């Protein structure tokens, strides 16, 4: 009809709850954002709009652990002119002292998913835009399995294989089960300087449906 | 700036003897072991510190090769400062660091959302089969502090894998660079650095490990023209005809590449 | 977490555990809008009382440091929650740290808390029948299979559960495991979990439903509580509350721990200490059930007739001759050739068995001559075996260990 | 003390007889061995005291030439001699910082130490040092074909400790390898050399060490050990020109064709070198 199904597997995954993100802790499933996040990751232009509908669960829950060394703090703005007006030179010394952190993770291990979601047109959009010729663009790309860049589930080092499917959604491993997973994140507002949104979040059929973000009623 | 105009996938394979490739921080310090698989583990992390000790080593301080993320490597020496709206300055450390100019990294203001990428990127690395530490327990003559002193003796520990091989993955993404200037000559380095990268790291701990093979798949396109997860199925690593019991040496395993799609072509360097 | 303020909710209307102290956004926790954002949470106790190993004053969320801070927002404006709730949440949080009520116990590197949606007894059974020291009469009702309810069946098996696995470094405190499940369905599981770890005991005195604390112990280096890996202390804790597969790094650590073991004289013990324990067995058997599928007897199987399983009866029995013939014994077989020959058969047994000639011999000379019973033993484990395998898989080298436990146990019932 | 100007690699050769090369403090005080395969190991860290041990028979004690790991030593006050030295005293235990003048109290260390300037040592110990890495290193030794350890008992006619409890006899109990030889990897960088000053003469010293570090080792449980072979790759430049497993590839060890039964002394092998690439020249020491 309209809209597309995309599926999407690998052997890592992390989606950090926004409350230990110091202490990585991944929420039980993928959210709506990073959904939106993979599928510009295929094709985007600013001129269109991303729509999430759906998301099928298809295997079990599992958790691992995990831990690193990690980093303290950021870089900051250099001065051009002075380089070389007066030769020194720069760096961050990871080693040193305080600047050394080490980092724990939950984390999936084993994950599958079917996304359903649809296109829009934006205000910046031009008159000779199209959503049918950006949706049949992102068809062809997707069968000759072509990317703007690889996704991620979640973190860079975690890329995620994907397919194309043209067919019916498969069974899934809770099918006949119901399940609460209680608040959750919706989408974060870049346009209100960077403002997060949540929703009520509940699974039966392995099956969960959210609330357009776009509807102005959630931006309270 | 010009760049890269394919789109690029490689495969390596390198492997340990009598050594500690990763320590766990975890887990006292026994390595890294997958518990869904028994595998061993490798992360990345640990790979590109090494690449980027190689390159400073190397080139030390040529004009657009200095590296900014140190680990008291560092030495004392004049360096060349090539000149070039933060996005001038954004541009400016662009030319001359090269760590930057190929992983990307983050500021401490942003005017507004903004992102410096990069075109390269990488996973984990996983054994071929299971892998069963060793056990080693030594002594020392000699203590520490005046007050454990009461002949003046000690014991002590070590981790050491017998032996293993071990496989990793990488792509690279051409329309990133064309956004940050990476070209060839960086490329060419890149390779070198991926051959020798070990030659450096000779430690207490880590034994003997070396490269073995890498194979390149080069697109015809500034996009892909084939789905990655299905060329690195072609690569396929198996036991030796002749082969039993634990393995103990590279002439183990035998090595097979089939053959690639049209639109793709596949290079050996090792 | 929606569990602790609702627990809080739940009984600080009653006249204890609860105390009435206490921009705009959306409250995550309540999903409510346009309330005040809390700028910074109260502290956790720490220390011995609160949790063991961290620092005085903890907390659960901070933002500290820059690299921790993202879409440039500073501190707790990281993860909006209102004042109220925040106090409430830790308020709970501190109440059940404790010590004072029995609704805490420590596993290793972690401290863990328990509590039940609705007032019932099954905190109070929890407590105790997890890691052992009416009492066991419903433990042998889970073990032999039994629902819960046919003991006490005022017990409404409907009843919700919580569960929590903590364990800190410096002022900053993790999360290792979190588990929801249903009264019904949890203590099934655990009913199931004491089933496959079941082996007859070594010596009167042991435990029969071994605590899980216990367990662990034995894989240290030296049997101190430190030492412990705190992965398998997450793992096992998990696999056993789940159902799920126990973790695959487990029986490598075990057989490590055998082949790195040595007798110590030094602690005095009266006997030579045994390496193969009651507890390790029990470990070995359990992980061959649900990892592997295969089937292993509770006690000695004489018609079992399998390589690995034979072979371990063959070196107990040939370790038996060495005890007589040198009572009070300097070192033995076990505390050297045991990792070799369990790895390795075929370069190994073959001076083993001459070295037995001379002790069978000795035996021979003395009175007391029945060199001649085990003798025959031997002949008749002989027979069932054509070759020596040269190397054996991990899987092989559990029950060489079982065969070894139950044909040593079947010496000691005659002595 | 200047840097070295190349780099370098070596393989080294050596015997044993009736012996028991280094004992393992776990399996009773047998050798140690490869569990799965039979094969003999040893450690590296025997080696390093061997070669500090030659070293202080041969110099004794000269001015640089002191060797820092040394018999029952409390070794934080090197450290805090090595800060005074340097007109300065030490931070408490918690040390996250470098000392108050890193190079002075390393470069105290480095000059006079030899076996520091060789090796490294971890040194952030409750008096800190600094830290030192070390141009020198190598792997462990394994045993070209497995080993049958065996077990001798004895007896001695006389008793220690006057409970007696009985004025008679003792037993106890040896471990012996009839024979083995094993073989061990070696490397050294310029680099890490530029950063302690390493020289050339103390390359010679090191050579010299590796020749007969054994004739001065004579014990009990000994027997009798030596080295056979020793040869050495030198590279045309500061970075090597040839990844370091072709090289050790060159060497190649077999039974003579005429020996048959269990291996008895070295002439039961034969021991072959081939041809280095151009980068690289080959030279035998012994």
């Amino acid at each position: 009809t309209y809209g597309i199904r995309l599926r999407v597997w690998g052997d890592y995954a992390c989606f950090t709850r926004p409350e230990m993100k110091v202490e990585r802790v991944s929420y039980d499933v993928m959210p709506p954002s990073a959904a939106r996040g993979i599928l510009e990751a295929i094709h985007w232009k600013p001129a269109i709009r991303w729509i999430v509908d759906r998301i099928h669960v298809l295997r079990p829950i599992v958790f691992d652990n995990v831990r690193r060394n990690e980093v303290s703090s950021k870089i900051p703005k250099p001065n051009p002119a002075t380089a070389m007006r007066d030769r020194k030179p720069l760096y961050f010394l990871v080693d040193d002292g305080s600047n050394r952190q080490q980092r724990a993770a939950t984390l999936l291990r084993n994950v599958d998913y079917v996304i359903e979601a649809h296109f829009e047109l934006t205000d910046k959009a031009g008159a000779e835009d199209n959503a049918g010729k950006h949706l049949d663009i992102f068809r062809r790309r997707a069968r000759a399995g072509q990317s703007f860049q690889q996704p991620c589930l979640g973190c860079r080092e975690f890329p995620a294989s994907f397919e194309l499917l043209e067919g019916d959604v498969p069974l899934s491993c809770y099918a006949g089960e119901k399940r609460d997973l209680g608040y959750m994140l919706l989408d974060i507002d870049f346009e209100r300087d960077m403002t997060p949104l949540f929703f009520k979040a509940v699974m039966e059929d392995g099956v969960i449906t959210p609330p357009s973000r776009t509807s102005p009623e959630v931006r309270a | 700036m010009t760049a890269i105009a394919n789109r690029y996938e490689f495969v390596l394979l390198f492997d340990v003897e009598n050594g500690n490739p990763n320590g766990d921080p975890d887990a006292g310090n026994m390595p890294r072991i997958d518990p869904e698989t028994g595998h061993g583990l490798v992360t990345d992390v640990c790979l590109k510190r090494k690449i980027r000790n190689h390159v400073a080593l190397t080139k030390e301080g040529a004009e657009r090769f200095n590296i900014y993320i140190q680990e008291k490597a560092i030495l004392n020496e004049t360096h060349e400062r090539a000149y070039t709206d933060a996005k001038r300055v954004t541009d400016w450390m662009c030319t001359n660091f090269y760590d930057i100019r190929t992983f990307g990294a983050v500021m401490t203001t942003e005017v507004n959302c903004g992102q410096v990428r990069g075109p390269v990127q990488m996973a984990f690395a996983r054994s071929v089969e299971p892998v069963v530490p060793q056990e080693v327990s030594i002594t020392r003559m000699a203590v520490t502090t005046k007050a454990e002193a009461e002949d003046n003796r000690t014991m002590g520990r070590k981790h050491i894998v017998p032996y293993g091989l071990y496989v990793a993955h990488g792509f690279i993404s051409a329309p990133l660079a064309e956004k940050t200037g990476f070209s060839d000559e960086d490329l060419t380095l890149f390779w070198d650095a991926l051959v020798n990268m070990f030659e450096h790291d000779r430690s207490a701990a880590r034994g003997l490990m070396s490269s073995r093979k890498l194979i390149v798949f080069k697109h015809q396109n500034r996009l892909g023209n084939a789905p990655a997860h299905k060329l690195f199925d072609l690569v396929k690593v198996s036991r030796a005809e002749g082969s039993s019991g634990p393995a103990r040496s590279f002439a183990d395993y035998a090595v097979t590449v089939g053959q690639a799609p049209e639109g793709v072509e596949v290079k050996e360097m090792l | 977490l929606q569990a602790l303020h609702g627990y809080y909710q739940r009984m600080s209307a009653d006249p204890d555990a609860g105390m009435p102290p206490y921009l705009c956004g959306q409250c995550l926790i309540t999903g409510e809008r346009q309330k005040p954002i809390a700028q910074l949470h109260p502290s956790i106790k720490g220390g011995r009382d609160g949790v063991r190993g961290a620092q005085a004053v903890a907390s659960i969320v901070s933002f500290n440091n820059t690299a921790f801070e993202s879409y440039g927002k500073e501190q707790s404006i990281n993860a909006p929650v209102s004042q109220e709730a925040a106090f409430s949440y830790v308020t709970a949080l501190n109440y059940l740290l404790n010590p004072s009520n029995r609704q805490k116990v420590t596993i290793a590197d972690a401290t863990v808390v328990f509590w039940a949606e609705r007032s019932s007894p099954a905190e109070d059974i929890f407590a105790g029948m997890f890691d052992p020291p009416r009492m066991h009469d419903l433990l042998v009702a889970i073990r032999s299979g039994k629902r819960a309810t046919d003991i006490m069946p005022d017990m409404d098996e409907s009843v919700r559960f919580h569960v929590l696995g903590l364990s800190p470094n410096a002022a900053r405190l993790s999360v290792r495991f979190w588990e929801v499940d249903t009264v019904g369905h949890m203590l099934d599981k655990v009913g199931r979990h004491y089933r496959e770890l079941e082996i007859i005991p070594q010596f009167n005195n042991e435990q029969e439903f071994p605590s899980l604390s216990t367990l662990l112990r034995q894989t240290a280096v030296l049997n101190k509580t430190e030492n412990i890996s705190p992965v398998l202390a997450g793992g096992l804790f998990r696999a056993m509350l789940t159902g799920g597969p126990y973790p695959q790094s487990l029986l490598p650590a075990v057989l490590g721990r055998i082949r790195a073991e040595h007798a110590r004289p030094e602690d005095k013990s009266r006997y030579r200490l045994e390496v193969v324990t009651y507890y390790r067995a029990a470990l070995i058997k359990a992980y061959l059930i649900r990892n592997r599928k295969l089937e292993v007897p509770v006690s000695l199987d004489p018609a079992r007739t399998d390589r690995p399983y034979l072979l371990g009866r063959l070196f107990a029995v040939l370790e038996k001759a060495q005890e007589d013939a040198v009572p009070g014994a300097n070192a033995t077989i076990k505390d050297r050739y045991l990792a070799s020959a369990s790895a390795n058969p075929g370069q190994v047994f073959h001076m083993l068995l001459k070295n037995a000639s001379n002790h069978t011999a000795k035996l021979r000379k003395d009175p007391e001559r029945k060199a001649i019973h085990y003798e025959i033993m031997m002949q008749e484990i002989i027979d069932n075996i054509s070759d020596f395998p040269v190397t054996m898989s991990s899987d092989e080298q559990g029950l060489f260990m079982i065969g070894y436990y139950h044909q040593r146990k079947a010496l000691f019932t005659k002595k």
